[PDB]
């Protein structure tokens, strides 16, 4: 199983449905993308990610110096 | 004016007034809770809150579009469900002046939010029916949430304790991501903590008194406590708060459905978003803070108060309609009594229309300067229109008249580069940074020269009486 | 429903509860104006008021004929409650029938020729003239369709133009007309004054509401307004008759009053001041004088006048759609990407255009075309352009387009020393104003856009959930 | 044989001289550059291409959405 947003295989199960075997939730852990086992997601090509885009992503808010 | 101590009292009133419908059938969370929220706002007028009783995987229930109509907005203030927009605006203008109303601190045993405690293996999905709001969202989000943080430098100053609304992406069973935007109060406190590599204690409340949710999204000053404003909006009735379990200096509403006690991990950013926001577009993914959930307190059978947002005038646009205009009006009026009213309902104040008397030539531009130097209008307001005293800033028809007859683009339109901006505005080319535009749609006053005639026509003599005589003849 | 005279339309207005009769006698000075202001002040479903008796005069008056959307719809023969956009689309259709040659009739068949005045001329004998606003310079004739022909090509029926101009009564037989420089009549007057020859003119009063409609419509110079009337009547040609004193001059057959005369050449006198549509008095200027040579009128003529002033009086309803439609058509001819045009606000000084953006910056090109059109070049001062999917008539959406699609660094353009309109009280060099173009459209290549501006597709079940919610609410 | 503009070896013969053995024509097929066997081309350093420049090259005209 791969991640639908960045294509990494470092994806694991996050949680089970609290009631029964309804569904599961998976998380990427390389880009934090989560999705439910029921919904089959198709991330638009504009919203996909690689290691290069995550690098120059920009932080909010900025991290201050340490003193 | 019936005042509510918890979200449940308000929901009960909403149903008695025909402003709440129950979805008794079980419904899987992914495409439906979002669709119901969009449809509810799409209803146009008298939009009700929808209550989901059963969700496919979860134990508890959810409510969307709680604030998503003027009817609900009026009942929030304890007024008649059909009270007009400006009637509510004037009611807020009055209760606002009762500002300091110290909250009532209660014992832990008296707080319903302390009924249940989770300190062992933490799981948000156990208690919150998490769902996806928009298709391309980066994950499951908690949109309507009142977040409590305290100033690390002055943790005892109750005034510097600030509660506000920030979007929260669930990233694990016990960790979430918060958008600490640079211009909001939380970023001031986070900078002080991160400057020492110290964590920032935080309390995320869910399902509260609608007035608490109201003040959360209100851009009041840093040194003003939002709990003290809630007591004013309740017409002097203080609200009930309790101390957090893990952190002193942190006080949460007593009637909250869910309280998440945790801390912001310092000097760390992770991939948050993307997320559909109020401009009707997806906001791109950025590196934003992460929060670790340390403990959960919640009422038995908790209620998940979440909202849908998207192409404008969803629930959120109703929430932000008046809580943005009132404080902007008060903040201007403190320095400038000539101001009559302020309209900031449009896309969260990115566009503002101000009605004012012109004390002396050019005074309209000065009012715009004050609006652009206010905690909310400095980073948010991009287009500021100023009209005369007698023009209703809420009547876009009249504003269109002022633009066509009182604006000389040679002088009355002013464009200023490289001013503070809001990144959620998809027009800012340097993101978070936009060029301001000020439009002086007021009639010139000395010493501004005016060779033309611009005074308005006094209606003919009997127009007042003829209005009645015409209405009378029509009754045949 | 097609009307041949003003009386047929008034009958329809009364049958639909959109006309009330003032049977009591009333003073002309403070009352006819007050009734006109009060009528528009009613807000919605404003009726026309018909005065049966005036203190000094013999005949009657009618005000606020066009002063409501209900009356506007009945003018087009539609249901009295037809919506604004429904009427806009109905006009968009009939407009494409443009050339509908009018029907010329014999003099005996024209009711406007029933009575003729050739001896000592007196307007007050037949017209209950009154003062419209307190500081007006005199008694005015606001709603009037004026017929003039090109002196250079007096036989070309296309160059015969009918339009509306304000007329101040200055004597029993002389009046003053505002021949504004940007309107068609000024083109014909310059040709006549360049030879020190008078310009024949025919002033009609109390016409088919469609005739009054086209008079105020900014169509091209080479387009005859009578031919448009036949188009708006869905192909039914209208009836015209030749003027008594001047050939080449044709007036509607069902007019209440026709004033045949000539503009005195190379002469200007003190006209005004006069309260105009921007809600302010327009200052007094030196304007043309007209000598009335002959009067033809129907027996028991009716004076169709209007009140104007602080906006959304009768005139603002009249100009609401007759200004937007031709601007939309004129733009659409060159640029099929244009969706709709909103020019209802203060006579088109503010225009909002909805359009598809063919290529980067196309919004500015659309604005350029509007600013190079007969009515928008001198009138339109503020031009806002929005996307295809924004309703330019929904100011709420336009405010959204402004807040989310306008980067004032590039999207706002201010151009000095462009043609202007003197009636706009903001023009510092009067009759000359600085234009402002606002590009509230989403950027299109090759315009760079690093941000994400595409709109959210509604969640999956929203369509069905709308029904399920409506049904659940019915409990 | 390599391409003179992008240096790729995925170059092939496009056409032979219709009359005799006068010349041949080659095509890059990675950047579309064609040249005749007689003319020895020397592409200016300004006009050379790599996989990176072809990626972010910009299209004329834009491709519309699909409906
Ligand atoms: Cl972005
Ligand atoms: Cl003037
Ligand atoms: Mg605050
Ligand atoms: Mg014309
Ligand atoms: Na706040
Ligand atoms: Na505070
Ligand atoms: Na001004
Ligand atoms: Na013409
Ligand atoms: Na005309
Ligand atoms: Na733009
Ligand atoms: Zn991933
Ligand atoms: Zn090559």
């Amino acid at each position: 199983m791969k991640c639908h947003r960045c294509g990494s295989d470092n994806v694991r199960k996050m949680v089970d449905s609290p009631v029964g075997d309804a569904w599961e939730v998976y998380v990427c852990e390389k880009c934090c993308y989560s999705w439910r086992s029921t919904e089959n997601p198709v991330v638009m090509e504009k919203f996909k990610l690689d290691d290069n885009k995550i690098a120059n992503m920009g932080v909010i808010p900025p991290i201050p110096p340490l003193k | 004016a019936k005042v509510y101590k918890d979200l449940r009292e308000f929901l009960e009133v909403l149903e008695q007034e025909g402003q709440l419908i129950r979805v008794k059938e079980e419904v899987n969370p992914e495409p439906d809770i979002a669709a119901a929220g969009r449809a509810a706002a799409n209803l146009g007028k008298n939009q009700p809150a929808v209550f989901f009783e059963k969700i496919k995987g979860y134990k508890y229930s959810v409510v969307t579009n709680v604030h998503g109509s003027w009817q609900n907005h009026a009942l929030m203030l304890g007024l008649d469900k059909n009270t007009s927009t400006k009637d509510q605006f004037y009611e807020l203008n009055r209760r606002w002046d009762k500002f300091p109303v110290p909250p009532n601190v209660v014992k832990r045993e008296a707080a319903p939010c302390k009924e249940n405690v989770i300190d062992k293996d933490i799981n948000l999905f156990e208690i919150l029916p998490l769902y996806r709001i928009n298709e391309q969202d980066g994950g499951f989000y908690i949109s309507k949430a009142s977040v409590v943080t305290a100033d690390p430098e002055y943790p005892d100053d109750f005034n510097k304790l600030n509660v506000g609304t920030y979007r929260i992406q669930v990233k694990d069973r016990d960790r979430v991501g918060i958008q600490a935007l640079a211009m909001h109060d939380i970023a001031v406190q986070l900078e002080k903590a991160e400057a020492e590599n110290k964590p920032l204690p935080i309390a995320i409340t869910i399902g509260n008194n609608p007035l608490v949710t109201f003040m959360a999204s209100t851009p009041v000053g840093y040194n003003q406590n939002e709990y003290e404003f809630v007591g004013a909006l309740q017409d002097g009735v203080p609200m009930d708060i309790v101390k957090s379990d893990l952190y002193d200096h942190l006080y949460v509403p007593a009637g909250s459905e869910v309280v998440l006690e945790g801390h912001i991990i310092p000097r760390v950013r992770t991939v948050e978003g993307p997320f559909g926001e109020f401009p009707g577009s997806y906001s791109g993914a950025r590196l934003q803070c992460e929060v670790k959930i340390d403990r959960i307190t919640h009422r038995t059978n908790p209620i998940f108060e979440n909202l849908y947002l998207g192409i404008p005038w969803t629930e959120i646009d109703y929430l932000m309609a008046l809580n943005t205009s009132v404080p902007l009006y008060k903040q201007l009026k403190e320095t400038m009594p000539e101001v009559v009213a302020v309209n900031a309902m449009y896309t969260h104040g990115i566009g503002v229309i101000i009605s004012t008397k012109v004390r002396y030539g050019g005074y309209a531009k000065g009012v715009a300067f004050r609006l652009l130097s206010t905690p909310h209008g400095m980073p948010y307001s991009k287009i500021v229109i100023v009209v005369d005293e007698f023009v209703d800033p809420f009547n876009l028809e009249q504003v269109m008249w002022a633009l066509t007859t009182r604006v000389h683009p040679g002088k009355d339109v002013s464009i200023i580069e490289n001013c503070p901006g809001m990144p959620l505005d998809p027009s800012t080319n340097p993101p978070g940074m936009h060029t301001k535009m000020i439009i002086d749609a007021t009639t010139p006053v000395p010493p501004e020269p005016n060779p033309r005639e611009t005074q308005l026509l006094d209606p003919p003599d009997g127009t007042e009486e003829w209005e009645e005589k015409l209405k009378e003849l029509l009754k045949n």
